[PDB]
């Protein structure tokens, strides 16, 4: 799904990534790194993002 | 749904120190992240920084080294420690989780 490398970059866009999570969350962004349902669900709960964030289409 | 309290807010001098304090409904900041949100007079809803369900931090460019956002011994409580307090610094400060908002709180800095 490239909608969650999308969501990821959007959250992020006004924000700092932190160092230790740069790397990996650079990967997903990038589309290096495999993007999946369970990867996405754990994301928003580390960030505490709303629940389906990720999944979101836009309008 | 997630209710969200703000507090430790206050009228400070500026080169002053104020630490924030954000309690969450049911425990979730053990488990979740959070993110603290500051509107100010120039441009609303600023991001200030974030800690993630881990203890991970993240800071806007314009408060590294100023502040410091932690969580307590239990993991429930989140605290922003501001330390050489700016007058840019001053705004109504929120805490946000999940997309739930807390009513926020006021800090002002004088001179």
């Amino acid at each position: 799904k490239e909608i969650r490398r999308l969501r990821l970059k959007e959250w992020f866009k006004d924000k700092t990534l932190p160092p230790k999570e740069k790397s990996y969350l650079s990967q997903l962004m990038s589309g290096r790194a495999s993007f999946g349902e369970k990867a996405a669900r754990r994301i928003e709960q580390t960030y505490g993002m709303p629940e389906g964030y990720l999944d979101a289409e836009y309008a | 749904q997630v209710q969200l309290v703000e507090s430790g807010g206050g009228l400070v001098q500026s080169g002053g120190s104020l630490r924030l304090s954000c309690a969450a409904s049911g425990s979730i900041f053990r488990t979740t992240g959070m993110n603290w949100y500051r509107q100010t007079p120039e441009k609303q809803r600023e991001w200030v920084a974030l800690i993630t369900s881990h203890g991970t931090t993240s800071y806007a460019a314009s408060v590294e080294g100023r502040f410091t956002i932690s969580r307590d011994s239990a993991g429930t409580t989140v605290y922003l420690q501001m330390n050489s307090l700016k007058p840019e610094d001053a705004g109504v400060y929120y805490c946000t989780t999940r997309g739930y908002w807390g009513q926020g709180t006021q800090v002002t800095v004088s001179s």
